[PDB]
């Protein structure tokens, strides 16, 4: 118990699994200044027309995406 | 006032000599005080949330308005102090902060153009005010060429700024082929039910949006943050920040738009998450910003929250003014200057402030604390007023989500208090020199409204109930 | 009571005062004062707070 | 040409205080054993022992006691109970 | 080492003595 | 309840992934014929979430004949699985497994949409102290409740019953 | 007055250098005043009797006499001035445990352990939600820093478990007190029984107050963070923590939680009795195999709270009336055994390891006895209210769900268990070669050890003596039909 | 450390070197 439930499942489900948690999905966000940021905002207006189209099409079917969207930018 | 000073300002600074810029700005400073004091029972005509359309209805004046107007200028004489007065006296803080000749004036626009964006009742005035701040703010950035990252950062934000411009002009073009108008005075409940806006106003919102530099266009912004003179960027993080977002919510367009409900979640996620592994105090605060720009943006997704939207907003800009106006001070103690444009760039360079200056380091907490949320300073109350909004129009994944944020948000809050509370070895003995007196009581009287504004809410709520009902 | 508004407004004058000496990295008494003069203003602007919210209630009861 | 006020003097931080004699006389290896047991949780791994004893613990046992806190939910009453009378009430 | 719990820490340490337990009472 | 089709809404699912991780990859090439090279497996990423999250939704959907939160939670479930399948270790899928299915079955719980539910807002709803005998709707209040209410909702024993004990041991 | 005092105390700071003994001295008179209320406090009511509000519009820094009550009100009932005074005894034994230890900025120290004294004690006087709320997260920032500052070796980690743990847990109760606040538009405590929200409302709203209460007991499975906090803490934080911040929590319970959300708490009470048998048996079992001192003594709190919780869900009376006052035991006793081990032991061999420590009784016999006497009061012997409290609770929990119950009376062993193996090992065996001898336990120690032992012994010989406060308590919050 | 414990003293974020830097 103490060992592997409370220094172990715990921690995972606390302040250790979370500390390493946010270290990667921190470190895969901050991971020509311009070109970049420019293919940035179209990337951002086409996604957004057409996760917008799916949206009127059926709204259950865009969560997959919104979810693989996340796994993307923070992992 | 603002148009008679940008004139005279400029009939001076072409007539003065640049030795002149300090004392030229502390006479502007006196001016915007006195301005606010004598010229502030004007708001007596909005009693009853009574409406005025001005200037052939370009312009739309009330309380709301009245208030984010009082809130600009008391932020303007803040940050016109810091360049108006010498912190110390040595030659090393000459070379530091030296205001530019047209500096003041850049000031002065900037600030015309967002009180013209707040006010701004039809399309044609807007699109003018969003150019005149965005090219006041190209230009500010840009003053300091001296600095290659303050040229780099400048021309990427000229870049994102004009598409952006472009993107709301497009969007303001729409509006106007589908309704052959330029107010949202014209549209009414059976008008939005008849027709499908709601392409274009989300566009509107969002142009208008991405220029505060929300998520998943933060990171230019952020850049550009990081890369500017830190007096400057004590500016252009927050004024633009107040007049698109008082904008959108005296607009009221996206109101349970689904669309900004996705990309407020995904706001607060990546200004929570992504603010965790910096190292640089400015990439740290420009991330809080984006945070707490996510925060107001959940406001616009309801009707009624003006006053949620006025007590954070006046909240947080006395918070972001105060936790930079404390960066600015720790710079005396730090044994290393980075450059002349950013002096203190990493948080570790904070470490053992504690044993130099204890009372600088009890207000960087108490302004910590207040960022956390921690009752009963002013952040707090704040977070409690947007819960309070966002449960009663039925945003509970939202709740749920802002908990959260806060909560990661906390841990690179703490950090600085962290490494601020932790010991240096070379402890000051003494020093003869003192800090200047007009800033440290800034400093302090900010710090003491964060601390103890609690004490006034219910007269607060009394006044807002007869001003805004 | 707007004795004990002014007297608050004063007191946070005061507060704001001596603040502003410790962080100068100075004596509380420093410059004593600074304390009479940032009580009076605080006091000023209490005061006004307290004459706008009670216009306000007045504004409030005379819809009655 | 970026240097702090030559104005600043700094000298050491020196906490103060009375050194008493070292009372105790410190082992390493117990030193050691104690910070192995105080940061066990940075070294954890989900293994087939490990795997085990949390299902157990925070699943099958929280299951056992759910089940049975939840199935005799107001089954007993005893106050003055007599004979032949039933002790439950379903 | 000798016994199964000991074991099922092996993993677990890492550069710290795998040490064979005996018991002190013996 | 009437039936999702599970086949037709999974193979709208597998297009709308196909698509959208098409376009992750041109993104993903232009950002950096080597875009699916290079691609790092992002159209697999999105098409097996895709899949996965809608056809295990609509299977709980019509198994149970509810519309719930757990649904988006079994849902989750799979698409954690998938997504930890590519780490190629049992404790991260594990992890994945259950960790997204608990945040979807949270998502699901609060009305598996990111705007609002307007109409049942507290905002848009009938809220304050009842009138004479009404019916209380969710964000009503009363001063009393009746008690039959509370019989049939909390359930008999452990102090509830269906008369005051003092009147019931009353003694004529 | 209020100038006049400030005056003092400007003085007594510019002359003698350390605020310290103005600060007890102060503790002792709020201690004097405290009592001159219970001398007038009527007891033959369920009314809160010494009413005051703050902060009202019409009267921000004064006290409130309008008919329009907008403020953050205050007052107090029985149950209020059962833990007021508890909290009034401790405040100058905590000032009083680190009168010589503290040799560093020790002025600010005790600025901050009297402030969150202070805070805790205003805290029990809140009536309505949101000042509860502020009063409950105000401390936060208080223990951070000063146990970033005055804690051990591994402080910085500590102190961020304080404030992360308990922030987590109270937004989720923030999301119920708005919830709370927007649907009745009320926040008081004094009439917020009579409003009953619709069983689906109550449900949801109990969430967020029970994760609150979970965080903040705490219960399993959420207690890792208190053993760090409290091991890493300097004494006074420690004896603070264990004594009145936990107390905090059974308090938040019987004022927050039964009165508004009845029906909701019968539906999940269950639930409550599955969290409480297993932090009991868990927590209980984990504590054999720790090697630190104060980590074990941490670890004892969390067992007592879940008898204290199985109790004060019990939906009896006795039940109740055992939470209370195995919350005051426990008040009593926990904190003179974090004194031993960490301002005793700590402050003459600076080491926390169970293996260095073993047959102090050659040495220091006087401190041998005290610690006989504080683990048989801790494991509950009779006569010593640590017994009336679980004996108390043990019998509303078994009437309340005879199983549950049943197996929970195997507290009584395993607590026994884990604190007799401690104790054999520190008194008895040849002296350690560790460590070398120290002088035995002072007269400071000693009197603070014997205030805490006389209280203990005193409600365990008459826990009678209590129910003069607390009779219209028992009554005023189980709900039957 | 950091404010998550990790290691501080190549994306902009963690980049170290200071184009604007006297020595520079
Ligand atoms: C369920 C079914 C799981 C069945 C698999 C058992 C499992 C998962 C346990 C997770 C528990 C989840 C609990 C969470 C909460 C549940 C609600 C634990 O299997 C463990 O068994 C232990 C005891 O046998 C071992 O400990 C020690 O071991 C010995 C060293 O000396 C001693 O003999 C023993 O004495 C020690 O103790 C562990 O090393 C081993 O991982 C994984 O075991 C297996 O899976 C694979 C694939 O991932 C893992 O990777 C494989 O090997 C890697 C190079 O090795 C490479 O990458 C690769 O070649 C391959 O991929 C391995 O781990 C493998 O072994
Ligand atoms: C502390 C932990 C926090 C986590 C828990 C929070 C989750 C809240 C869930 C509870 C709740 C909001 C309650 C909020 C209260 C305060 C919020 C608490 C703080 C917010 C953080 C969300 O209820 C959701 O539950 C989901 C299922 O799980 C459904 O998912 C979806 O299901 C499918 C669509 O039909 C789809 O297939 C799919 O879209 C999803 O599958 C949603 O449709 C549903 O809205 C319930 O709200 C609603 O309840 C109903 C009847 O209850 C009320 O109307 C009633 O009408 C009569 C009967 O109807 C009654 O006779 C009448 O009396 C009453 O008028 C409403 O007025 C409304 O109020
Ligand atoms: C400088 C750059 C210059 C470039 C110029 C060239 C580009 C021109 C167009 C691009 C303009 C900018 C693009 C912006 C992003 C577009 C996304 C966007 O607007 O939000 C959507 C568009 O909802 C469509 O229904 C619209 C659906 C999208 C149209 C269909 C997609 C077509 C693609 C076909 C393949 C707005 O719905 P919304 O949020 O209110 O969503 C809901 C919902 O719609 C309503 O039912 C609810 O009642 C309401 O409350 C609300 O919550
Ligand atoms: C509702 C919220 C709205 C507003 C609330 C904010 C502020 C309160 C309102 C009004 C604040 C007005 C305060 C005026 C009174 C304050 C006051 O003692 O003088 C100054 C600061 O004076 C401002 O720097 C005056 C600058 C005014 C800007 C303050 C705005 C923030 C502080 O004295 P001080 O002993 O250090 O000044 C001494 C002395 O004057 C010199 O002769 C000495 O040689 C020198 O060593 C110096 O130390
Ligand atoms: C002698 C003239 C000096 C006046 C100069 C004012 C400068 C404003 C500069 C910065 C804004 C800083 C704080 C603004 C206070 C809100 C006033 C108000 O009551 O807010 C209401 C609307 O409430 C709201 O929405 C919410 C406001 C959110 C406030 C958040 C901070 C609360 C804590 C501050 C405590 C005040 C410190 C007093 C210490 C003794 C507008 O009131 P109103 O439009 O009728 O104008 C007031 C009459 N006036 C023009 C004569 C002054
Ligand atoms: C002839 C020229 C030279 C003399 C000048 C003549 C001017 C006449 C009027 C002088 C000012 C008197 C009115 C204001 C009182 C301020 C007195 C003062 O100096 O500070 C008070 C106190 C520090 O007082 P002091 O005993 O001198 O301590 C110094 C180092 N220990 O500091 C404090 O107590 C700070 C407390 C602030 C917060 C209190 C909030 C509660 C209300
Ligand atoms: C076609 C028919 C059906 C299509 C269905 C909808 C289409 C969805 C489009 C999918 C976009 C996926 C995002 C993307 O392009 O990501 C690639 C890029 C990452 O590139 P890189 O810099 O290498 O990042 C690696 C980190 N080390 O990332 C980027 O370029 C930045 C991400 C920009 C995308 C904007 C997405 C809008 C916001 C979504 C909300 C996210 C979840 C919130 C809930
Ligand atoms: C310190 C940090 C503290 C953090 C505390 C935990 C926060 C959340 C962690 C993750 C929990 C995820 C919960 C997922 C639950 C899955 C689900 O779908 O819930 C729906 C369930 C039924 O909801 P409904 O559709 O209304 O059916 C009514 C039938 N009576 O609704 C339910 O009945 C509730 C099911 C879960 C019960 C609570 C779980 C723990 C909280
Ligand atoms: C920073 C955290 C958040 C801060 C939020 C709240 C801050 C409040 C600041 C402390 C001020 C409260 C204490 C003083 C208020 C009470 C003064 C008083 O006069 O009591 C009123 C009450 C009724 O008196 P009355 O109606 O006038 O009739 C008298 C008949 N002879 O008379 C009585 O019945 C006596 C009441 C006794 C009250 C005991 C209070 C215990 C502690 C006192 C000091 C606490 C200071 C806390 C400092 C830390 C901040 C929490
Ligand atoms: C993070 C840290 C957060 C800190 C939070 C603490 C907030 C402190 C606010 C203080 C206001 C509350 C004061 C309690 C009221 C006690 C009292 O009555 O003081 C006397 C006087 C008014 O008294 P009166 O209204 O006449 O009623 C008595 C009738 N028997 O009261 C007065 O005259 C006012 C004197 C108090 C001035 C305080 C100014 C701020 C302190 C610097
Ligand atoms: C819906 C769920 C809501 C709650 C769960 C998600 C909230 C995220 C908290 C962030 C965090 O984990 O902060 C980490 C903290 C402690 O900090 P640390 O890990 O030691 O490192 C940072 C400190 N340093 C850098 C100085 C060492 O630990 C916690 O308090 C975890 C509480 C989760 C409860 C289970």
């Amino acid at each position: 118990i103490a060992h592997h439930v409370d220094k172990g499942s715990l921690y995972r489900l606390g302040p250790v699994g979370i500390n390493r948690l946010l270290n990667k999905a921190s470190y895969n966000v901050i991971n020509s200044s311009l070109s970049m940021n420019s293919m940035l905002i179209l990337i951002t207006i086409v996604s957004l027309l057409l996760l917008v189209l799916v949206m009127n099409v059926n709204f259950i079917i865009v969560i997959p995406v919104l979810i693989s969207i996340l796994y993307i930018l923070f992992s | 006032m603002l148009i008679l000073a940008i004139i005279s300002l400029i009939t001076f600074v072409s007539m003065s000599k640049l030795s002149d810029n300090r004392a030229i700005i502390r006479l502007i400073n006196i001016y915007l005080i006195l301005v606010l004091v004598l010229d502030s029972f004007l708001y007596l005509l909005f009693l009853n949330n009574q409406t005025y359309t001005v200037m052939g209805e370009l312009l739309i004046f009330n309380s709301f308005t009245f208030y984010i107007d009082m809130l600009i200028y008391f932020i303007m004489i803040v940050i016109s102090s810091l360049y108006g007065y010498n912190l110390y006296n040595n030659n090393l803080y000459k070379t530091l902060f030296e205001p530019k000749k047209e500096l003041i004036i850049l000031f002065l626009i900037n600030i015309l153009g967002a009180l013209l964006i707040v006010h701004s009742n039809d399309f044609i005035t807007l699109f003018v005010a969003i150019e005149l701040q965005s090219y006041s703010i190209y230009l500010i950035t840009a003053i300091y060429n001296s600095s290659y990252k303050a040229s780099k950062a400048s021309m990427l934000y000229f870049f994102m700024g004009g598409i952006l411009s472009i993107l709301i002009a497009y969007s303001i073009n729409t509006y106007y082929s589908v309704l052959n108008s330029y107010t949202l005075h014209s549209l009414d409940s059976l008008i939005i039910n008849t027709l499908d806006l709601n392409l274009i106003l989300i566009a509107l919102s969002l142009g208008l949006l991405f220029k505060i530099g929300i998520a998943p266009l933060h990171k230019w912004l952020i850049s550009i943050y990081e890369n500017t003179p830190i007096l400057i960027t004590i500016y252009i993080s927050l004024i633009p920040k107040i007049s698109i977002l008082s904008y959108l919510v005296l607009s009221n367009i996206s109101i349970n738009s689904l669309v900004i409900s996705i990309l407020a979640i995904l706001t607060l996620l990546v200004g929570s998450v992504g603010g965790l592994l910096q190292i640089k105090i400015k990439r740290l605060l420009a991330f809080s910003g984006l945070t707490n720009a996510g925060y107001m943006m959940l406001l616009l997704l309801l009707n009624n929250n003006e006053f949620s939207y006025l007590y954070y907003i006046t909240q947080y800009s006395i918070s972001h003014l105060a936790i930079f106006m404390i960066i600015i001070f720790s710079i005396y103690y730090i044994n290393y200057i980075n450059n002349q444009y950013n002096p203190i760039i990493y948080v570790n360079q904070l470490k053992g402030l504690i044993h130099d200056n204890a009372y600088l380091v009890l207000s960087m907490a108490i302004v910590v604390f207040s960022f956390i949320g921690i009752p009963p300073l002013l952040g707090f109350f704040g977070k409690l007023n947007i819960l309070m909004s966002i449960l009663n129009n039925g945003y509970y994944f939202i709740s749920i989500v802002l908990i959260v944020a806060s909560l990661i948000s906390a841990l690179y809050y703490l950090y600085l208090l962290n490494v601020s509370i932790q010991d240096k070895n070379n402890i000051l003995i003494n020093s003869n020199e003192t800090v200047s007196s007009v800033l440290s009581y800034i400093l302090s009287s900010l710090i003491i409204l964060i601390t103890f504004g609690f004490i006034y809410n219910s007269l607060i709520i009394d006044i807002f109930n007869v001003y805004f009902n | 009571a707007l004795f004990t508004s002014l007297v608050g407004a004063s007191g946070l004058g005061f507060a704001t005062k001596f603040l502003s000496n410790k962080i100068r990295l100075k004596p509380a008494g420093y410059y004593p004062l600074g304390y009479v003069f940032s009580g009076v203003a605080w006091a000023g602007l209490g005061l006004v707070l307290h004459n706008v919210h009670q216009h306000s209630l007045e504004v409030l009861e005379k819809k009655k | 040409e970026l240097k702090p006020s030559s104005a600043i003097q700094r000298g050491p931080l020196n906490k103060g205080g009375w050194d008493a004699p070292h009372a105790l006389h410190n082992d390493g290896a117990i030193d050691r054993y104690a910070h192995w047991r105080t940061f066990y949780q940075e070294r954890f791994k989900y293994t087939r022992a490990t795997g085990k004893s949390t299902l157990i613990f925070l699943v099958a046992f929280p299951a056992l006691i759910g089940y049975v806190a939840y199935q005799s939910e107001g089954l007993f009453e005893f106050a003055g109970k007599r004979r032949g009378e039933s002790v439950t009430t379903r | 080492i000798r016994a199964s719990f000991d074991k099922a820490e092996e993993p677990m340490l890492g550069d710290y003595p795998d040490i064979d337990p005996f018991p002190a009472q013996l | 309840f009437h039936p999702y089709n599970t086949l037709g809404l999974a193979t709208q699912s597998a297009m709308v992934g196909l698509g959208a991780g098409v376009v992750a990859a041109a993104a993903r090439n232009s950002l950096a014929l080597t875009t699916f090279s290079k691609s790092g497996g992002v159209v697999t990423i999105f098409t097996g979430a895709s899949i996965a999250y809608v056809f295990t939704y609509c299977s709980a959907a019509n198994l149970r004949e509810r519309k719930d939160g757990w649904n988006h939670m079994w849902a989750g479930a799979a698409t954690g699985a998938v997504l930890g399948a590519r780490t190629k270790l049992v404790p991260a899928f594990i992890g994945w497994t259950v960790l997204c299915g608990a945040a979807c079955g949270l998502f699901g719980w609060t009305g598996a949409r990111f705007n609002a539910d307007r109409k049942a807002s507290l905002e848009q709803s009938p809220k304050g102290f009842v009138q004479e005998d009404a019916h209380q709707t969710f964000w009503e209040v009363v001063h009393r409740r009746p008690l039959s209410l509370t019989v049939e909702q909390l359930g008999e024993g452990r102090g509830i019953n269906a008369v005051p004990i003092a009147t019931a041991t009353e003694a004529p | 007055i209020l100038l006049s005092s400030l005056y003092l105390f400007n003085r007594i700071l510019a002359w003698q250098g350390n605020v310290k003994h103005f600060y007890l001295f102060a503790s002792n008179l709020l201690l004097l005043f405290i009592v001159v209320l219970y001398i007038n406090f009527n007891t033959f009511s369920n009314s809160f009797q010494f009413n005051f509000e703050l902060f009202n519009s019409l009267n921000p820094f004064g006290l409130s006499n309008s008919d329009i009550s907008n403020g953050l009100l205050f007052g107090i009932d029985g149950l209020s001035l059962t833990f007021i005074l508890l909290t009034v005894l401790l405040i100058p034994l905590t000032l009083l445990g680190n009168w010589y230890n503290i040799n560093f900025n020790s002025n600010l120290y005790y600025t901050l352990v009297l402030a969150i004294g202070l805070v805790i004690l205003l805290n029990f006087w809140a009536l309505d939600y949101i000042s509860f709320y502020i009063l409950f997260e105000a401390t936060l920032p208080l223990l951070f820093i000063l146990i970033h500052i005055y804690g051990s070796s591994d402080s910085e980690r500590a102190s961020f478990y304080v404030l992360m743990f308990t922030l987590s847990g109270s937004l989720f109760m923030l999301l119920s007190i708005v919830v709370i606040s927007i649907v009745l538009n009320t926040t008081n405590f004094i009439n917020h029984n009579l409003f009953v929200l619709s069983l689906d409302l109550q449900t949801i709203i109990w969430l967020g107050l029970f994760i609150a209460i979970m965080v903040k007991t705490p219960l399993f499975p959420i207690h890792v963070w208190l053993p760090v906090v409290h091991s890493e803490s300097p004494l006074a934080g420690s004896m603070i923590l264990a004594g009145l911040i936990l107390k905090l929590a059974l308090y938040a319970i019987l004022r927050l939680l039964l009165p508004l959300l009845c029906e909701a708490q019968i539906l999940y009470t269950p639930m409550i009795y599955i969290i409480s048998l297993l932090t009991i048996i868990l927590t209980s079992l984990a504590t054999l195999r720790q090697i630190d001192l104060k980590v074990i003594i941490a670890y004892s709190s969390i067992s007592h709270m879940g008898i204290a919780i199985l109790g004060v869900c019990s939906n009896t009376s006795l039940g109740i009336y055992g939470s209370i006052v195995l919350g005051v035991a426990h008040g009593f006793v926990s904190p003179a055994l974090f004194l031993i081990v960490g301002g005793i032991l700590y402050d003459r061999y600076h080491i926390r390891i169970v293996n260095y420590y073993k047959g102090l009784t050659t040495y220091m016999p006087q401190l041998a006895t005290y610690i006989i006497i504080l683990s048989f009061a801790n494991i509950g012997t009779p006569l010593t209210g640590n017994f009336t409290g679980e004996f108390l609770s043990l019998q509303g929990g078994f009437i309340r769900n005879p199983i549950i119950g049943g197996i929970s009376c195997i507290s009584v062993l395993l607590a026994a268990i884990y604190q007799l193996k401690l104790t054999n090992k520190l008194t008895g065996g040849i002296s350690s070669i560790y460590m070398h001898r120290t002088n035995d336990v002072t007269i400071r120690e000693k009197f603070i050890m014997n205030i805490l032992i006389i209280s203990t012994l005193i409600i365990g010989i008459c826990p009678q003596i209590m129910y003069n406060l607390l009779y219209w308590t028992v009554n005023n919050y189980i709900y039957i039909i | 450390s950091g404010a998550l414990g990790q290691k501080v003293p190549m994306v902009e974020d963690l980049e170290t070197y200071d184009e604007d830097s006297p020595i520079n």
